[PDB]
């Protein structure tokens, strides 16, 4: 699981957790519980048990918002009693399938896939994403896309991909639908 | 034929009583002694009660004489087992059975008895479809999530039993003294998109029956 | 006045013969008639033998029923042993009282061999109106009847609020289901979740997601 040994960097958020409670925000990047150092996901599971288990009760959090340290005081969860903080990796918006015919099929967007922004707005998360395209209604939709490995030499490059698509309606439901399914 | 069918199970808190009913059809019912027989996973089975064929003789298991009764009523080709001042461990599986001289010929469905001081719950049931993807499959299987329910049993059909074949009920997982299960259905894709789909639950302590419609998500 | 005593499990191959013993305690073994029932799961008992050794219409020649007074016990020998022969047997006899034995279970090995197939449910937007997501796996069409039912969530291991159901026999296979109950919002919070059964070594897996099509 890849995210493991990713960086800590706070996608999702649950309502009414420690996290929340405590400010916690979506961007924030964890780098310090009590103590042990967090540079990755791994360290800050491993801490946590660690905590729980030498039965800390509350202790100091350092995170960066915006390239600044900021500190916080945190309830440890009981990891045994099935408490947790209730935060959640990014969910990198990379496409995992395209509907046949779908206005994304029509423009030629493909599995793997990855929007970076979306009608001028660049976007992190899967999430974001649907946002997006559920706001804009009928009106054509523009996506930026990273496609593919780079050359070597190239992957710094400032060129994407641009399509622009529009939604079609569901005669069923009448939803609005581009034909895009998450990777999984 | 020959068939014997129970009811009057249910829940029960300890020191209350509960009377148990045996329908027979297929013989002649005079002519033959009847009894009861109970079931726990932990017990096996266990001889309770029984009564001669003209009902002037009765006869008990050690655990039971004092607290429990037989009786039959030749007319309505029934029998009945009384019982009183039930007890956790009287919690089980009830067979009706019938005699032949010397052992059970035949056996009831059973009902479930359960003696507990905890109250009755019934299910949520929630319609259990498949997740979007990009192919469809030939065929589908639907579910039906049975929640949270006490005591057991509880019974699914599909359609009112018209879907038979292809119908799994899976057994209860039991936590924090609630039971669930899942009961699927499988399908030809074709019939999903016509026809409806409809699981029947019912949960017979709390005295209620749920259909739920499975339709796409 | 005495106990019936059987072991509690016996196994054997497919389409072996097999003897399932029942000792009497005390007393003689011929001095009252022995009699067994047949158990499926969660069905009633149906009569296989009567009268020591005599077999109802209907009930297939491969049961038959004996009486060794050198081992006060009767034997219900079960030949050309089949799939469906896989139930608890009970003997049965009696005196003053009515004497059950403990039963005997028969596991029948060697059956033609079977991967799990897996149907995983996504929570139920009624569910999740009340805030809680349970996800459902569906285990069946499998044999031999050992599994292991793991849960991953964004491929991590996860075991609180997991509750797996033993594996039963239903038709002429093996079924088992495993529950994962969360609250709407972990189901909300995660990419992936993975239900992972483990067959005679082999690993088996369907994933579900909270990430909408769009």
């Amino acid at each position: 699981p890849k995210y493991l040994k990713e960086p800590v960097v706070v996608g999702y958020v649950q309502r009414d957790s420690i996290a929340q409670k405590i400010g916690i925000k979506p961007g924030d990047k964890i780098i310090k519980i009590n103590g042990y150092e967090v540079r990755t996901w791994e360290d800050l599971r491993d801490a946590l048990i660690r905590l729980s288990l030498d039965g800390v009760k509350e202790t100091t959090l350092f995170l960066e918002r915006n390239g600044e340290v900021l500190h916080l005081t945190i309830k440890v969860p009981n990891v045994q009693k099935g408490e947790e903080l209730g935060i959640a990796p990014l969910v990198k918006p990379v496409v995992g399938g395209v509907k046949k015919g779908s206005p994304a099929d029509q423009v030629g967007i493909k599995p793997g896939d990855l929007i970076l922004e979306v009608n001028g707005k660049k976007i992190n998360t899967w999430y974001e994403l649907v946002e997006e395209v559920r706001k804009s209604q009928g009106k054509a939709i523009k996506l930026k896309i990273l496609r593919g490995v780079a050359m070597p030499g190239a992957e710094d490059d400032v060129v994407m991909i641009e399509k622009e698509l529009i939604p079609a309606k569901d005669p069923k439901t009448g939803t609005y639908f581009i034909g895009l399914f998450p990777k999984t | 034929e020959v068939q014997l069918v129970e009811s009057g199970g249910g829940l029960v808190q300890p020191g209350r009583s509960l009377k148990l009913s045996c329908a027979a059809s297929g013989f002649t019912f005079s002519n033959y002694g009847m009894a009861w027989v109970r079931q726990t996973p932990t017990k096996g089975l266990e001889w309770i009660a029984s009564i001669s064929a003209g009902g002037d003789k009765t006869y008990y298991g050690d655990s039971v004489k004092g607290r429990f009764s037989i009786s039959r009523d030749n007319a309505k080709t029934t029998h009945y087992l009384q019982m009183d001042s039930l007890r956790s461990e009287d919690t089980a599986t009830y067979y009706c059975a019938k005699t032949s001289r010397v052992y059970f010929d035949y056996w009831g469905q059973g009902v479930m008895v359960t003696v507990s001081s905890a109250e009755t719950t019934a299910p949520s049931v929630y319609p259990l479809a498949p997740g979007t993807a990009l192919k469809s499959n030939s065929m589908v299987t639907l579910g039906c999530l049975v929640k949270g329910y006490f005591p057991e049993p509880v019974t699914v059909t599909w359609n009112s039993g018209a879907l038979s074949s292809g119908v799994h009920t899976f057994p209860a997982v039991l936590q924090s003294g609630l039971y669930t299960l899942t009961s699927s259905v499988t399908v030809p894709s074709s019939t999903w998109s016509s026809q409806a789909v409809t699981c029947n639950v019912a949960h017979p302590a709390s005295s209620t029956k749920v259909d739920k419609k499975i339709v796409p998500r | 006045q005495f106990v019936l005593t059987q072991p509690n499990s016996v196994s054997t191959n497919l389409g072996s013969t097999v003897k399932l013993s029942c000792k009497r305690s005390t007393g003689n073994i011929g001095s009252n008639y022995v009699n067994w029932y047949q158990q499926h799961e969660g069905r009633s008992p149906t009569t296989m033998i009567y009268r020591d050794d005599k077999r109802p219409d209907g009930v297939p020649d491969r049961f038959s029923g004996s009486i060794d007074r050198s081992s006060n016990s009767a034997l219900l020998t079960i030949n050309n042993v089949q799939t469906e022969d896989e139930a608890d047997y009970f003997c049965h006899s009696y005196s003053s009282g009515i004497v059950f034995g403990g039963g005997t279970k028969l596991t029948v090995l060697g059956q033609p061999k079977s991967t799990p197939t897996l149907t995983v449910f996504p929570p139920s937007t009624e569910e999740l109106q009340g805030n809680k997501a349970t996800l459902v796996c569906l285990i069946s069409d499998f044999y031999p009847s050992d599994v292991e039912v793991a849960w991953k969530a964004n491929g991590a291991p996860i075991s609180q609020g997991v509750d797996t159901a033993n594996p039963t026999k239903q038709g002429n296979k093996y079924i088992a289901s495993s529950f994962l109950r969360l609250t709407a919002e972990q189901w909300r919070s995660r990419n992936s979740f993975t239900c992972q059964v483990t067959h005679e070594g082999n690993t088996v897996e369907k994933s579900l997601s909270p990430a909408e099509c769009v």
